């Protein structure tokens, strides 16, 4: 019982997707599968062999390494990180909860809700809720009354998130009038959102704390950046999903500090997270 | 015939105030900027700090940022406790005494002198092998005090990486720091030069920096930003490196480790530990 099932979900820098090569996967890269469908009236699908790349890769590597366990990685087609409808869990946590996973491994927020679902590894990658705008926009942070009373202002503040994710979630908890009105800007992605954003479309977007610290760090003019020193609302982190009371816990959690401690986790943040913007 | 839950604790400010009790036995009524009461405790631990010194047991007071989680924890878990100070004053080590000992707050976990460890307690490798940590309800790093006008780039300074008598630095015997310097043999020099100055307390350290008695002293950020805010002769130098947590510290049998950690995630959810980092630390 060496040989892992383990769910991963694209989100650069720390999950990256790519075409297999003229015919495996080459250097950094480790192989993952991605369930593609025939069509949309059949439930026939094939799994297509793709290359997997990114931070969270590269400790997924390590971990398989020190921790001593072969794997089968493949990317979740369900929904993205995690969401609870109806209290049936979708995403990679859905993945891990159902057990065709025995691992989450990627951008995953730690919150207490999949907490009770799913045990989470020590965070790895420090995270929560940043606020990206256009260098000299003019809010405190998501405490501002433009975000908690935005009818408030005339025309209202312009801001969304991606929803179904750990950000939205925190906002439907804590500012109900907030998450209501900001659902009309509501984002397909951190690529639509960073357009909308760019061509005016948008005032404000609120998202993961890490990937919006690495998209302001790369941004072309340095134009978009994050609210404060880059600072972080509800703060928490990535941790890898296991199933709940797994074996593979407590070693895949003293790597993890072993990896802090000897400085292999600071050489990931200087090839994967380091920016040009400061 | 007590399920009531032994608490240890150590004297670290801003998240661990100690103070003596009134005439009486009480503590001092006090109150926030908000003007809001500060929750106090009574804490038992021992008045003669020096080392290999008898120590008798008296009641002290307790309040800080750790002591207000203990309250909430407490609160929304439904323990009742008790708060006790770290007999020897450590932290805690795995030292070498053939047999290996903890010793600090480590050691009276273990031996079930505590039941919980709520202090700035550091989660690494070391002590994660034999306790279990709740997840992080503080993210910090290390950092290093100097009085204003020393100038250092940071860990990466020839005064630190290329020690002598004349740059005299340390940390605090017994903690995470000195664990760090041991464990890493890319800090070997750094760490030689350290275990011959190393101070039994960081508030020993912090008025050395002051006293003129010590250069530098490499700590944790929390408390070492903390009092550079506090006491302006003081200032940190360089950034952050070894960034980590603080962690509740348990059995690994505890029945209560689940829902620590799932009432910190709640806490960092909902603003309640931001409310603590404003109360007690993100002040002048
Ligand atoms: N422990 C530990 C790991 C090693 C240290 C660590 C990171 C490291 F880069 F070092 F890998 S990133 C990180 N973020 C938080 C931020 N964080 N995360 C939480 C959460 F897990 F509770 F969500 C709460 C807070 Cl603060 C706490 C934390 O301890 N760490
Ligand atoms: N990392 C987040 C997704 C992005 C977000 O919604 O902030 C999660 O695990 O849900």
């Amino acid at each position: 019982d060496n040989h892992l099932s383990i769910v991963t979900l694209e989100e650069a820098p720390f999950v990256i997707v790519e075409d297999i090569d003229p015919e495996t996967c080459v250097r950094n890269t480790v192989p993952c599968r991605k369930f593609v469908k025939i069509n949309n009236s059949t439930n026939e699908g094939m799994n297509v062999k793709k290359c997997c790349k990114g931070f969270c890769i590269d400790i997924l590597k390590k971990l398989s390494r020190t921790v001593k366990f072969t794997y089968d990685l493949y990317l979740v087609t369900n929904g993205k990180h995690g969401k609870k409808v109806n209290n049936v869990w979708n995403g990679m946590i859905g993945e891990v909860v159902y057990q065709r996973a025995v691992m989450a491994v990627g951008s995953l927020t730690i919150n207490e809700e999949r907490s009770e679902v799913v045990d989470f590894s020590v965070p790895f990658v420090e995270t929560g809720i940043s606020v990206m705008v256009s260098r000299g926009t003019q809010v405190t942070g998501l405490s501002d009354k433009k975000f908690q009373r935005p009818h408030d202002y005339s025309p209202p503040f312009r801001f969304g998130t991606v929803p179904n994710g750990s950000t939205e979630r925190n906002i439907r908890n804590n500012y109900p009038y907030m998450h209501q009105y900001m659902t009309k800007f509501n984002q397909k992605g951190v690529e639509d959102a960073l357009v909308s954003l760019k061509t005016g479309k948008l005032d404000a977007f609120i998202y993961d704390a890490a990937v919006l610290n690495y998209k302001a760090g790369r941004d072309e003019g340095c134009k978009l950046v994050t609210i404060g020193s880059g600072y972080i609302f509800a703060t928490t982190g990535y941790g890898i999903a296991l199933q709940k009371g797994s074996p593979w816990k407590r070693q895949i959690d003293l790597a993890l500090l072993q990896f802090v401690g000897d400085g292999e986790m600071e050489e990931l943040e200087t090839l994967w997270l380091t920016g040009i913007c400061h | 015939m007590s399920t009531r839950l032994k608490i240890v604790t150590i004297h670290q400010e801003p998240f661990v105030y100690v103070k003596p009790t009134l005439s009486d036995g009480t503590c001092k009524e006090e109150f926030t900027v908000n003007g809001d009461p500060v929750k106090k405790v009574i804490c038992t631990g021992p008045n003669d700090t020096s080392p290999g010194s008898p120590r008798h047991t008296v009641p002290q007071c307790c309040y800080g940022f750790c002591i207000d989680l203990l309250i909430k924890l407490a609160r929304t878990m439904n323990f009742t406790y008790e708060v006790h100070l770290v007999a020897d004053g450590k932290f805690g080590t795995q030292e070498r005494v053939n047999k290996k000992e903890w010793n600090g707050m480590m050691g009276e976990l273990l031996s079930g002198q505590a039941d919980m460890i709520v202090a700035p307690l550091t989660i690494n490798n070391e002590r994660a092998q034999y306790i279990e940590f709740s997840k992080p309800f503080k993210y910090q790093g290390l950092t290093i005090l100097v009085k204003k006008g020393t100038r250092i780039t940071g860990i990466n300074d020839p005064r630190l990486r290329n020690p002598s008598d004349k740059f005299i630095y340390a940390t605090v015997k017994q903690s995470s720091v000195d664990i760090y310097f041991r464990r890493q043999v890319e800090l070997s020099t750094m760490y030689r030069h350290m275990e011959k100055h190393n101070y039994e307390s960081a508030a020993e350290a912090i008025q050395a920096v002051r006293d003129n008695k010590l250069h530098a002293f490499i700590w944790d950020s929390a408390v070492l930003e903390f009092e550079a805010s506090q006491k302006c002769d003081l200032v940190t130098t360089g950034e952050l490196f070894f960034r980590s947590g603080f962690g509740i510290g348990m059995r690994k049998d505890s029945p209560w480790k689940q829902n620590v950690s799932l009432s910190i995630l709640k806490s960092h959810e909902n603003g309640f530990m931001e409310d603590l980092d404003k109360t007690w630390v993100r002040y002048q």
